[PDB]
């Protein structure tokens, strides 16, 4: 399609018009679904035009942390699977480890080279990529730390680092993480740049009850 | 031959090392200047390894780029550590034993005859690390050891060969190079002393002043003198650093655009100003100390009685005594007074005023947020260095806080205080002199444990009392006018006559008045006391 | 200790690989001369 | 006059790099490494003298220490810099990690090689320099690869062949870490700390952030940057441009209603967006420092409020106040340290902080018992030394330590106390 004189909205949309926090199954959080799909996913809807015109990207990170057994991998597949992109790059926890000298930090450059290409090729049109690691804090801990005795904890956070925010720019991936402990994940990976928006999921209310009963029957 | 005819050493780069270059050439060619036939009638065998070390950047890899030159050497074979290694299996012992063909050949070819053939390995311990690493691993990384000593030990008689090694680090290379037969001979390069200083600024400015580019104001004495621990490489970065102050007075980078005089281009000279200002930017690696017993005095003396006087001419005596005798080998002295009185000061003044090669100061501040074993490793290697040079001054700082004294115990660390009380009856090593100067404000609890049987004498410092030492420092200090110090006295006579206070407290005092008349100086003081 | 030490592993390439122009496929040097040669034959024989 | 390809370009200024703050750094920068590139070879070469070749740029991250690099790189008239991330030499097979580290200076040499001493200099930036190259002689892998890279990189920084047209550009978070042997004049000479901005600073970034926003007819007439420049306090450089995005986003949401329905886009609504300062202070409440997390507490303690119930509570706050001009305006009084004592319950910690919100000081810090909850002895005179150790850096600083008595843990039973924490607060 072609952008007519009126302005109306990106032709290919990511979150479409016909969506509501009804939809997407999961009940009791409600502000923090306001604030993610405000901080995040609000600068990919409006026309290319004025968003160029103030000079801002867009975010490229998200962070979940709570308790265990709360919801945090339910709105990850949820975010992942109604959308309009790229399929999700899933990667489990220590899926990453590798027994030669050095695979490790290649398998984690392998997982932005289409995103890379794609960039390159089109520039502002290209789709929007994801892929999520799921249990940030297994091997992302903090560096000059005791353990790893292997000289292993400390190349795959550099490389991670950057590949995240370097020298050569990179504005359309969305990397989401999950974890129980958030005290332990490296203090430079918690910067505006680098997971930026970072949500605590609690405990549900009472009327957070009764939402999720009624959800699940 | 083995030198060429024309050749002096005047000329080659290298200075402020000759104790090393005739070490080298007495132990390494000494052999290989006759002909031949006295060596078997003599019954001595070739030198076949040297080893060459130091701290980083001190010359050996500009004495190994120029000796091929200088010496009318046969083309030397240089390769880098690292570049050995290869990636399919067996190429790199190939690779070793692929430098040797040409000197096997030509021996092989005319006998004793051969020429010498000469190769440097640079970065001697990136590959040769011991061979009992483990690891579970390829082994290219121990095949490549054997091979160098099968052909280096099992040579099936060569002896035309001379391989040099150049390292940082000796301790990292395998023990097993480094016996009779293999790699024998070790030369050590440590730092340059002054004169060398004035030797290496020498060969750096030789071209800058050849060419009329420095002006005459400069000294390079001083410039020597003022460079207490630098390097060579350190001294040249220190030229060019200069340099480029003199550059950046023509050509203003950033600040408007390139406006380039090209009048003053001819006129370009560098200055003693800008030398000083190198010196601020670039600093020592090494640096010990000469500067903390510096700022340990900034407040400096005053002369306000005669104590000072008598303090420093008791401490001038007892430098010489040390400095003449040479049944006096160890001399050790306490200072003892009220706290505050001002102690740390007059023993850095008179080891200042001493001279000698080497002096230090320990004092808690270095110390602090160490563990226990730490200290003491500590306090052990700064005696064991000081047991180095021909003539050496000691000072210890506020003894009963290195022990952790705390009396509501009375708690405190034995062990510490073991340690000091032994090594403070050390006579140094043969021929070597030493003089420690420490300084207390608890006599009474140094009395209790029971130590004062090792010191030879006490110097007390006490504080000041009559009214015209307080004027003296007054009038030093610059507090006020005339008329108003004159006015201060007359009244402190009368307010208070009888005083004591010490000497950092009446200068605390003297600022927070100036800060803020009678009312605020008079005040604090009378209070005080 | 005990269980302390883990260990990394790395690769060597075979001998009888050594080089990259080890005929069979650099030979197409010589072959590439067969080749021309039999350009050249075809050539006349089309004419 | 100058050559023919010189380097900095004719007509260059460091306003238009667009970097805000870091006016002194970059003085320094262009004097000793681009100072003597742009001059007749004919008169360097009288001088005898040769061209510096490294560079190290060091900090606190989010400082503004890869845009730089990025910067020089791309407005030097230079050939295309040779980026490499951290951890990107390392390789499988043997021997292989060496050659990829010299496989970068191929070309320099190709060139200086023919054309000598006119050729266009060759820039190559390394990432994450510490990753790799650590102090030799550790049991890191048990391997033995990071020895060699040091050794291959050591020996093609100067070596025994000449170069003398080459540039390489550091960045890392940790200095301590690098092998000595690198930091020796001729590799890495020029070493500089990038650390945060200060008001002006502050207000320079803030200027260069809002640009095309403003110039653009976006940003409305009520917001004031100077205002805000001093409500961010300890805001780094790459905070404020999170706090843009946050007011940007938040000016956003009145129109689309992302979530409660779409179809609200609509030219009206779309032709007249303008950020206000609602929303920038709305925005302070999403992004918050990550140094400037002990004056909140210290905010906090006086949260009962302050009342002047008599008259000598005044007074102590003059004197309070009398103290802190003194330092601030003496010169050869570095160091005033003051105690605060009387009967428990009267209300001390709130007072000190009081006195300590007003100052403005740059640096404040507070030590209090609950900060050390739970830690080790070791641990405990660890996290003093480093916090005393962090006041030595801004040019005016205070620091507030709360019941010195419970920090030693005293009982009076035994008596029992710990002697240690007790040295190590006499001795700092
Ligand atoms: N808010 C919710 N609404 C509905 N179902 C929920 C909600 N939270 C959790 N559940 C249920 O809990 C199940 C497991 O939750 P989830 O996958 O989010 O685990 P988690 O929080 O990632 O846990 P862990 O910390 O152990 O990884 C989901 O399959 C879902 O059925
Ligand atoms: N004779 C002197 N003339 C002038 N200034 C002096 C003199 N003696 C000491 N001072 C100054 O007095 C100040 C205090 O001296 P110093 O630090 O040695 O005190 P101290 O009594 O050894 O300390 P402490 O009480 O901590 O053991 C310093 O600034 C020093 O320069
Ligand atoms: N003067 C400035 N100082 C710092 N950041 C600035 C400045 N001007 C703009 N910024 C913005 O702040 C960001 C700073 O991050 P930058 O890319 O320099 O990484 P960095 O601070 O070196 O981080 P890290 O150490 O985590 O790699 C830039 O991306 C830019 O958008
Ligand atoms: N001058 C004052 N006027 C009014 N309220 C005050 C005043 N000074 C302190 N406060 C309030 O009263 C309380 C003072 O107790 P605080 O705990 O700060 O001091 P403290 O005596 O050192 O404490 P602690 O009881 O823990 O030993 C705080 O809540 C503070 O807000
Ligand atoms: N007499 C000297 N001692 C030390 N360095 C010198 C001397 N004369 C010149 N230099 C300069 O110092 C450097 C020598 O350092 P080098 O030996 O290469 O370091 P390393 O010891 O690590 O090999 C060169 O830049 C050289 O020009």
């Amino acid at each position: 399609l072609k952008s007519s004189n009126s302005l109306r909205p990106r032709s290919n949309a990511v979150i479409r018009p016909d969506f509501k926090f009804e939809d997407l199954g999961v009940g009791g959080l409600d502000k923090e679904f306001t604030k993610i799909f405000r901080r995040a996913f609000a600068s990919r809807i409006f026309p290319p035009s004025v968003i160029e015109k103030l000079g801002i990207s867009h975010v490229k990170g998200l962070l979940l942390y709570g308790p265990p057994g709360t919801g945090k991998t339910l709105i990850a597949r949820k975010i992942g699977t109604m959308l309009n992109a790229k399929e999700p790059k899933i990667v489990n926890g220590p899926e990453i480890l590798s027994k030669y000298v050095g695979s490790s930090e290649e398998n984690i450059r392998n997982l932005f080279k289409d995103a890379e290409a794609e960039y390159r090729a089109k520039g502002e049109e290209s789709s929007l990529h994801i892929i999520i690691f799921d249990e940030l804090d297994s091997v992302f801990k903090q560096r000059g730390s005791r353990g790893d005795g292997t000289g292993v904890g400390d190349n795959v956070v550099n490389q991670l680092l950057a590949k995240m925010d370097g020298v050569d720019q990179l504005n359309n991936i969305l990397v989401i993480g999950m974890t129980n402990r958030k005290d332990l994940i490296d203090s430079a990976l918690l910067r505006p740049g680098r997971f930026e928006v970072q949500v605590e999921i609690h405990l549900p209310d009472e009327k957070g009850r009764l939402q999720i009963f009624d959800i699940q029957t | 031959a083995v030198i060429r005819p024309d050749f002096k050493f005047e000329d080659l780069g290298v200075g402020g090392l000759d104790k090393e270059f005739t070490k080298i050439f007495r132990r390494a060619f000494a052999s290989r200047i006759f002909p031949p036939s006295v060596i078997e009638k003599l019954g001595i065998s070739h030198v076949k390894g040297l080893l060459l070390y130091g701290p980083p950047g001190t010359g050996k890899t500009l004495i190994a780029r120029k000796i091929g030159t200088m010496l009318n050497a046969k083309e030397p074979k240089i390769v880098n550590g690292p570049e050995i290694l290869s990636k399919y299996v067996g190429s790199s012992e190939e690779n070793i034993r692929n430098l040797f063909k040409d000197a096997e050949a030509e021996y092989r070819a005319k006998g004793e005859e051969s020429s010498l053939h000469i190769i440097i390995f640079d970065e001697l311990d990136s590959v040769f690390k011991q061979r009992g690493s483990r690891g579970d691993g390829t082994g290219v990384g121990d095949n490549v050891v054997n091979q160098l000593l099968a052909k280096m030990d099992g040579v099936d008689q060569l002896n035309n060969i001379l391989v040099i090694g150049m390292t940082n680090r000796k301790d990292l290379i395998d023990s097993a190079l480094l016996r009779p037969g293999r790699f024998e001979v070790q030369v050590e390069i440590h730092l340059p002393d002054e004169k060398g200083r004035l030797q290496i600024f020498d060969i750096q400015t030789k071209k800058m002043r050849e060419n009329n580019m420095m002006s005459d104001d400069v000294n390079l004495a001083e410039l020597a003198a003022l460079t207490k621990n630098f390097s060579g490489a350190e001294i040249e970065g220190l030229v060019k650093s200069a340099s480029s102050f003199a550059i950046n007075k023509t050509v203003n980078i950033g600040k408007g655009a390139t406006k380039l005089n090209t009048k003053d281009i001819a006129k370009l000279k560098v200055t003693r100003e800008d030398f000083l200002n190198a010196l601020n930017d670039v600093t020592p690696a090494f640096g010990i100390s000469e500067e903390d017993l510096k700022t340990c005095v900034e407040g400096g003396m005053m002369l306000y009685s005669e104590r000072v006087n008598s303090i420093l001419k008791n401490g001038a005596r007892y430098v010489r005594q040390v400095r003449e005798s040479d049944k006096s080998r160890l001399v050790s002295l306490l200072i003892h007074g009220p706290a505050g009185s001002g102690k740390t000061a007059l023993a850095a003044e008179i080891a200042l005023k001493s001279g000698f090669p080497f002096i230090r100061l320990i004092s808690p501040n270095e110390l602090s947020g160490m563990s226990e074993s730490a200290k003491i490793a500590y306090i052990d290697n700064t005696f064991r260095d000081a047991y180095k040079s021909p003539l050496n001054i000691l000072v210890i700082d506020s003894l009963e806080t290195l022990v952790d004294w705390v009396p509501i115990g009375p708690r405190f660390s034995n062990n510490i205080l073991q340690m000091l009380k032994v090594a403070l009856k050390r006579k140094p090593p043969q021929d070597r002199r030493l003089l420690i100067m420490t300084t207390t404000s608890a006599y009474s609890v140094l009395q209790q444990m029971d130590i004062l049987s090792c010191f030879d004498n006490e110097i007390a410092v006490p504080n000041m009392t009559n009214l015209d030492e307080l004027n003296n420092v007054m009038i030093e200090s610059n507090f006020l006018d005339d008329a108003g110090r004159v006015k201060v006295i007359n009244e402190l006579s009368r307010s208070c006559p009888n005083f004591n206070v010490g000497i950092k407290k009446t200068l605390t005092n003297i600022e927070t008045a100036r800060h803020d008349p009678v009312n605020e100086l008079v005040e604090l003081m009378t209070q005080s006391a | 200790d005990v269980g302390g030490q883990q260990i990394f592993s790395q690769a060597l390439l075979n001998a009888n690989r050594r080089g990259e122009a080890k005929t069979a496929l650099a030979e197409v040097q010589a072959r590439h001369q067969e080749l021309l040669k039999l350009e050249k034959s075809m050539a006349e024989l089309t004419q | 006059r100058p050559r023919s390809n010189a380097v900095i370009r004719p007509d260059f200024k460091f306003e238009d790099l667009g970097v805000g703050g870091l006016d002194k750094e970059f003085t320094k920068i262009f004097r000793r490494a681009f100072a003597s590139r742009i001059f007749p070879p004919s008169v360097i070469e009288k001088l005898g003298i040769s061209h510096v070749k490294g560079l190290l740029l060091y900090g606190p991250p989010g400082t503004g220490k890869t845009l730089i690099a990025r910067k020089i790189g791309t407005m030097l008239n230079a050939k295309e810099p040779k980026i490499v991330n951290g951890p990107e030499i390392l390789s499988k097979y043997v021997g292989s990690s060496e050659e990829n580290i010299r496989n970068l200076f191929k070309d320099a040499e190709a060139e200086y090689r023919a054309k000598g001493e006119e050729s266009s200099l060759h820039i190559i930036i390394f990432d994450e320099l510490d990753s790799v190259f650590k102090q030799r002689g550790s049991r890191g892998d048990g391997t033995g690869v990071g020895d060699n890279v040091v050794n291959q990189l050591l020996a093609k920084m100067d070596g025994v062949d000449q170069l003398n047209n080459i540039l390489v550009i550091g960045m890392t978070n940790r200095k301590d870490l690098i092998d000595s042997a690198l930091l020796r004049p001729g590799r890495f000479e020029v070493q500089v700390e990038i650390h945060l901005p200060d008001e002006k600073g502050r207000l320079q970034i803030f200027d260069i952030q809002t640009k095309k926003m403003r110039e653009n007819n976006m940003m409305s007439d009520d917001v004031n940057l100077a205002e805000l420049a001093a409500l961010t306090k300890n805001f780094s450089g790459a905070e404020i441009e999170g706090l843009v995005k946050s007011a940007s986003s938040f000016a956003i949401n009145k129109t689309v209603n992302i979530g409660k329905g779409a179809t609200k886009l609509n030219t009206k609504d779309i032709a007249k967006l303008k950020v206000t300062r609602e929303d920038f202070l709305n925005a302070l409440n999403d992004v918050t420092p990550a140094f400037g997390i002990s004056e909140e507490d210290l905010k906090t303690c006086v949260e009962g409020g302050m009342m002047l119930y008599s008259e000598r509570v005044n007074s102590i706050l003059k004197n309070g106040a009398r103290y802190v001009r003194q330092v601030r305006e003496s010169d050869k009084s570095r160091l005033v340290s003051l105690l605060i004592h009387g009967p428990a319950g009267s209300g001390k910690t709130a007072l000190a902080a009081e006195i300590a919100l007003k100052s403005g000081f740059p640096f404040i810090r507070l030590i209090s018992p609950n900060e050390l909850s739970g830690m080790s002895e070791s641990a405990k005179i660890a996290y003093i030394d480093n916090t005393f150790r962090d006041a030595y850096k801004s040019p005016l600083n205070i620091l507030v330590i709360d019941s010195l008595e419970t920090l030693v843990d005293w009982v009076p039973i035994g008596p029992r106390f710990s002697n240690n924490i007790l040295q190590m607060l006499k001795v700092a």
